[PDB]
């Protein structure tokens, strides 16, 4: 480059930031997800679609793990996922050479959201389009938050993203409450999973991460045949 | 219109403006004729004085004891183009200890004026030039250009109104092989005396003389010496 | 070239009585390959079809009599022989077939006012077997037209 | 509509979409050619055919397979400038694995090397996304043949039988007519059908003078460009 | 218009039309053909001389880069001088590092990159060139390459440059390739300048002709041009 | 540390001991000092050994990525000349004597040495290391031009025999290996 380095993204007049709420759209669209904390582990699911038969399921993963202990999902676009997800792979290295012990879930995302904040400011590029769902069960307590194109962080129970997001928080609303188990946690996501889904809900249009306090664990697709079996 | 304000920039007719523009800013300076023989490379430049008390300006300029300039353009792309022409002589007088061939001197300054001629926010160097130098092959006379071709021609006329003065050099291009010095340069002056309107001529005050030779540094002659070369002229007919 | 392909032709229908039949199956592989190959001027599509209706005037002439189930089988070892020696197309769309089954059925109505049944729907079942599942493609279709009228 | 510079730059729209990757896509279709790609039990098959115009021209200089590794080809479509400033990026970044890592580079972890720079220049504003595609095909251990798919936005996965260039909505929908009825595939099965999907969708029927095949098999993972002489051996063998 | 101010820009059916601007700046530029024999390459430049307006001999657009390496450049004559310093510059790494001379194919893909960087950026423009490579070996034959203003190169027998580039392949694909001399090729290449460009526009106009192959044991120079000139003696018995 | 290569009418004959020293410990009865850098072209290592190891990947890296690029399978002097890059710009900073040998298509089999200053030269015959300077007088008695396969394969075994005998550096086993336009034919000797 040059040694232009201006920013693309000023205030409007009315005092709104343009671009972000623009790559808000972009997220608004994107494939659905759930995501669930039930005082014992939370459960991330996404939703999997592959536009023909033609499609491999072995080789693309939504569900993306970070330490041993910490997973990732996401519901925006595709290509700028797998940026920060390298991006936050590393980050939690320099933690874990320094300090000798695991990265607490609340220190990853004080972190992934300061490069991405970070990001906006610096010119000549744009917003990422990617909001995510870290989760982990660090210290006994479990935890789940939520990022964002602007770089803002919070503390769900229980939230949705993607399409029809709206849709499935009231659902959600209704359907969770003070505490359940691990098992009935998955039982309800993927209940508000098959709230805009379409009709065939295989072990491969769905796709399942959970968080023991024993660790991080992604769901094989045998078990996902076996737990969908009177779904919802 | 919009695509004639960068270099950068092409035209849908297949033409860069910026470059098309430079040469018009030669056109604005005054006239000078460049020509040679078997032995010598005489140029003859036209000063031009700002007014009636003011110096008249400068055209041609040293360079090495072998070659020497004139000048088209604006003045500090003319010395901006001088400095770096004084310096690539003397890096070979001091690495080789030989005196550069001319030929090879003006690769260097295609290649030099090419760049900001090619990146964005650089400016093409609006000069033209007429270099005159001598070496183991004999004299040259080389002109150049804002778009960065230089030309081995054999006679050459730049600045305002020098067409009349290569009309001049067509039809006695033939001559000026077998002519020494005297009917080599008052050759030359009958070029640029074209290029005047008729109510004034060469004064001397206001043409400079530049040979390079065989035996023969490269001298510049302004004033006092011009004298002995401005006689045996005519005026010119009606 | 297809002076070489006249001169054989003139060869044949002289001596289809003297000379054995086999020697036609021996000429057989030599009038594939002159229709195999196709060029400017020499051989062209309309000599080749004139050479195949020499031929097959020669195996109906020597198929006139009671013994008619030789011209229907080296014909069809004929195509069954140009299909794998070939790519997908024969050699063209027309001449070599259209003509020939116009000629076979011009020749069917012909016998049929003379010859008994057998051999003739001999010779419409061997061909309603070859234009159900070989040449079914338009251009033309009249010559099947005639042939479902004259069989019927 | 257009807010700012958003059908200049790479920024979003209102919408929430942005235009000059989507511009991208359809500047492969300028190249006008047509490469598909088949995987079966135990190989993987690339057929492309050429175009050649000009009689002073060669016959070597031209076909787009590549070869990155002994191990892996690919074919490139899009505008021919563009996809040999991609193929040297993986060649460059294939022997990159072998020195820093010890082993053979996996087909699949390539392909991220790749979208991972492609997104990069969709990102940073002040150039240009590269418009064409990729293809790659390989042999793992204890995973078999794989079949991937770069694309100038930056997103890849796997197939088992998907083309690309020109044609697709037609090339890929006989494909799903083809997979989905449950065949054999062996070798000759999978090469036959990588040339009549390529026939019936272009509808030429040729002469084996154009298209050229980069099958790998399990048994000899090296790379292969097949001959003239046995591409015309296996075309007249599917001819009945 | 509106997108066709950047080499960064796509257009919305997805071209770039600063590519293509460029394109056509070269084929306003007087004409080169190159064409090889079986033990040779031979080139030719039509060069015109307005009245007098230099020397003979002045600006040739036969550069020389490497010992067996040869140029025959056609557009904006400033930047063709760049690329050969380029090119000069490329072969002498090469002899650097390894130690034997420049192959033909690397020195087209080196210095074709270098042409498509040109293409990415908004700092930079394309260049307006377009040029012929030639040479020849013992261990490799004679080789002949074309390079585009987008950066597109590969391998001919025959190509032209400049305002006659359609009219003046037309004959050249009338020859033969394989069964010709040079020498007989060297008359052969002087008619077809002789024959394109008739003098309505430009009364004067020169032939450069150079000549790399199994006579000049490899070297590239310039024909012998006042020695023998067999060609123009040859070429102007096509009056009628 | 003995190696040792011998030329002939087809391709070329390498050789070498076995014996890694710490100076009066040995840390490795058994060592490949002969390295594959490509299918036709061996090297066989000398003097350090964090050294050689470090340059012979380099090498193996660099003419890797070159002859994919070029598409054809390499030349022997062309490998040659990326040893003496590196030895000659890092003279100060390395104690390596390499032996390049291998088979080529163009010019048949090669022999090169590029000894620590970092200059090269081909040879008919070529020997290194530290046991080497006990074998230059049989070397220069035995050798005779033209011989075939089987003769350069009895001509190293005798040659580093004598060396591992009366050298104390140099010892183990003995591994040979011939390089020809066929293939690649490795053994391991002793006696």
């Amino acid at each position: 480059e040059r040694g232009y380095s201006f920013s693309l993204t000023t205030f409007s007049p009315s005092g709104k930031l343009v671009q972000i709420e623009y790559a808000l759209a972009a997220v608004a669209g994107g494939a659905p997800s759930v995501g669930i904390k039930a005082a014992n582990g939370v459960v991330l699911a996404t939703e999997k679609k592959q536009k023909s038969i033609l499609y491999d399921e072995r080789s693309v993963h939504k569900v993306e793990p970070i330490t041993k202990h910490i997973g990732l999902v996401y519901s925006g676009m595709g290509p700028d996922y797998r940026v920060l997800v390298h991006r936050a792979r590393k980050l939690a290295q320099q933690y874990y050479l320094v300090y000798q012990e695991p990265i607490p879930t609340a220190q990853l995302v004080q972190r992934v959201a300061s490069v991405m904040q970070e990001y906006t400011q610096s010119g000549g590029v744009r917003p990422f389009g990617v909001s995510l769902l870290i989760c982990g069960w660090n210290e006994g307590r479990p935890y789940l938050f939520q990022s964002d194109p602007s770089g803002a962080y919070f503390a769900w129970k229980a939230t949705a993203m993607g399409k029809n997001y709206v849709n499935g928080k009231t659902f959600l609303e209704k359907r969770y409450n003070e505490d359940l188990e691990l098992e009935d946690a998955i039982h309800t996501a993927i209940l508000t999973l098959k709230e805009s889904f379409e009709g065939q809900m295989t072990e491969d249009n769905i796709e399942v991460g959970i968080c023991n306090e024993a660790g991080f664990r992604r769901l094989t697709p045998t078990e996902v045949k076996d737990y969908l079996a009177a779904i919802a | 219109n919009q695509y004639d304000n960068d270099v950068t920039v092409w035209s849908p007719q297949g033409r860069i403006h910026q470059i098309e523009y430079a040469m018009e800013a030669v056109k604005q300076g005054s006239a000078t004729v460049g020509l040679k023989s078997k032995t010598h490379a005489v140029l003859v430049a036209l000063k031009r004085a700002q007014s009636e008390l003011a110096a008249h300006q400068k055209k041609i300029l040293h360079v090495d004891n072998h070659i020497g300039i004139s000048i088209a353009g604006l003045t500090a792309d003319a010395r901006l183009l001088c400095n770096f022409m004084r310096q690539e002589c003397l890096d070979s007088r001091f690495v080789f200890d030989r005196p550069l061939p001319v030929s090879r001197l003006v690769s260097l300054i295609g290649s030099k004026t090419q760049i900001p001629t090619q990146r964005y926010g650089r400016r093409p160097y609006g000069v033209g030039l007429l270099i005159a130098g001598y070496d183991d092959m004999g004299p040259h006379i080389f002109q150049t250009c804002p778009s960065a071709n230089y030309f081995d021609c054999r006679a050459m006329s730049i600045g305002a109104r020098s067409q009349s003065a290569r009309t001049y050099l067509e039809r006695h291009m033939s001559e000026f092989m077998e002519c020494n010095l005297n009917e080599l340069v008052k050759h030359g002056l009958r070029a640029l005396r074209e290029t005047l309107p008729a109510e004034q001529d060469l004064t001397t005050k206001n043409v400079s003389i530049g040979i390079v030779g065989k035996d023969l540094e490269f001298t510049i002659y302004d004033d006092d010496d011009v004298s002995p070369f401005l006689e045996g002229l005519e005026e010119r007919p009606q | 070239m297809a002076d070489g392909g006249s001169e054989r032709a003139d060869g044949r229908i002289v001596k289809m009585e003297v000379d054995y039949s086999a020697t036609v199956d021996q000429r057989l592989p030599e009038c594939a390959k002159l229709a195999k190959e196709g060029r400017l001027q020499e051989v062209i599509e309309t000599l080749l079809s004139l050479e195949k209706q020499t031929r097959t005037a020669s195996d109906m002439v020597s198929t006139s009599r009671i013994l008619v189930a030789v011209v229907k089988m080296c014909y069809e070892a004929k195509e069954w022989d140009l299909l794998n020696e070939n790519i997908m197309l024969l050699s063209k769309r027309r001449s070599q077939l259209k003509q020939a089954v116009a000629k076979m059925v011009q020749q069917c109505c012909t016998y049929v006012e003379e010859i008994t049944d057998l051999p003739i729907k001999l010779r419409l079942i061997d061909t309603l077997r070859m234009v159900t599942e070989g040449k079914i493609y338009v251009e033309i279709e009249r010559a099947r037209l005639t042939k479902t009228l004259a069989t019927i | 509509s257009s807010a700012g510079f958003d059908r200049h730059i790479t920024i979003f729209s209102p919408e929430g979409r942005l235009y000059q990757v989507e511009y991208a896509f359809k500047a492969i279709n300028q190249g006008g050619l047509t490469s598909v790609a088949v995987r079966g039990k135990d190989c993987a098959v690339i057929v492309t055919q050429k175009k050649v115009p000009d009689k002073l021209l060669d016959s070597s200089t031209v076909t787009h397979l590549f070869k990155i590794t002994e191990n892996i080809g690919c074919v490139m479509t899009g505008m021919t400038a563009d996809s040999r400033s991609q193929v040297q990026r993986a060649r460059y970044e294939a022997a990159n694995w072998k020195y820093k890592y010890g082993y053979e580079i996996p087909v699949d972890m390539l392909c991220k090397r790749i979208a991972d720079i492609s997104q990069v220049y969709t990102q940073n504003a002040e150039m240009r996304p590269l418009g064409c595609c990729m293809i790659l095909i390989g042999i793992d251990e204890e995973q078999g043949p794989q079949v991937y798919k770069c694309d100038p936005a930056g997103y890849y996965c796997g197939f088992k039988a998907t083309a690309a260039g020109v044609k697709q909505t037609e090339s890929t929908s006989f494909l799903e007519k083809k997979v989905k009825k449950k065949f054999d595939w062996t070798f000759e099965q999978t090469v036959e059908t990588a040339i009549t999907c390529l026939s019936t969708v272009l509808s030429i029927d040729f002469k084996p003078s154009e298209i050229e095949v980069g099958v790998v098999t399990v048994e000899n993972p090296k790379f292969r460009i097949l001959t003239e002489a046995e591409i015309d051996a296996h075309l007249v063998a599917l001819a009945e | 218009t509106g997108y066709d101010l950047s080499a960064s820009t796509f257009s919305p059916d997805g071209r770039v039309f600063q590519v293509e601007y460029a394109m056509k700046a070269v084929e306003n530029s007087s004409t080169a053909i190159g064409i090889r024999c079986k033990d040779g390459v031979v080139f030719g430049v039509e060069k015109l001389v307005l009245s007098k307006l230099y020397e003979e001999g002045s600006n040739k657009r036969l550069f020389n880069v490497d010992r067996h390496v040869g140029m025959a450049v056609a557009g904006l004559l400033a930047d063709a001088r760049s690329l050969a310093d380029i090119a000069r510059e490329e072969a002498s790494n090469f002899r650097s590092n390894f130690g034997y001379n420049i192959p033909l194919k690397h020195l087209a893909d080196r210095v074709a990159m270098y042409v498509h960087a040109y293409t990415l950026y908004s700092a930079v423009r394309p260049f307006g060139c377009s040029f012929m490579l030639g040479s020849y070996s013992v261990n490799d034959g004679a080789q002949l390459y074309m390079i585009d203003p987008s950066g597109v190169s590969y391998g001919y027998w025959g190509c032209a440059i400049g305002k006659a580039r359609q009219a003046a392949k037309t004959e050249i694909e009338k020859l033969q390739m394989k069964e010709m001399t040079c020498r007989d090729i060297v008359k052969e290449v002087a008619k077809i300048i002789y024959i394109v460009h008739d003098e309505v526009k430009d009364k004067a106009f020169e032939l450069e002709l150079s000549w790399v192959g199994e006579l000049t044991n490899g070297r590239h120079e310039i024909v012998p041009k006042d020695i023998r000139e067999e060609a123009e003696k040859y070429a102007k018995e096509s009056l009628k | 540390t003995t190696i040792m290569a011998v030329q002939f009418d087809g391709g070329v004959v390498l050789g070498a001991d076995s014996r890694t020293t710490t100076g009066s410990y040995i840390a490795n009865r058994v060592t490949d000092k002969l390295t594959p850098i490509h299918d036709r072209i061996f090297c066989c290592r000398s003097g350090s050994a964090a050294d050689t190891q470090a340059v012979a990947d380099a090498v193996t890296y660099q003419l890797g990525f070159h002859s994919i690029e070029l598409n054809e399978p390499p030349l022997v002097h062309t490998a040659a000349s990326l040893f003496k890059e590196m030895c000659y710009r890092y003279r100060e900073d390395l104690m390596a004597g390499i032996i390049i040998a291998g088979w080529d298509p163009q010019e048949g089999g090669q022999v090169y040495s590029v000894p620590m200053g970092g200059m090269m030269v081909r040879q008919s015959f070529a020997i290194g290391g530290s046991g080497s300077s006990y074998i230059y007088g049989y070397v220069d008695a035995t050798y005779r031009e033209g011989m075939t396969k089987e003769e350069c394969l009895q001509f190293t075994a005798n040659a580093l025999a004598l060396a591992m005998e009366r050298d104390g550096s140099s010892g183990g086993v003995i591994r040979l290996a011939a390089i020809a336009e066929s293939g690649v034919e490795r053994q391991v000797l002793l006696g």
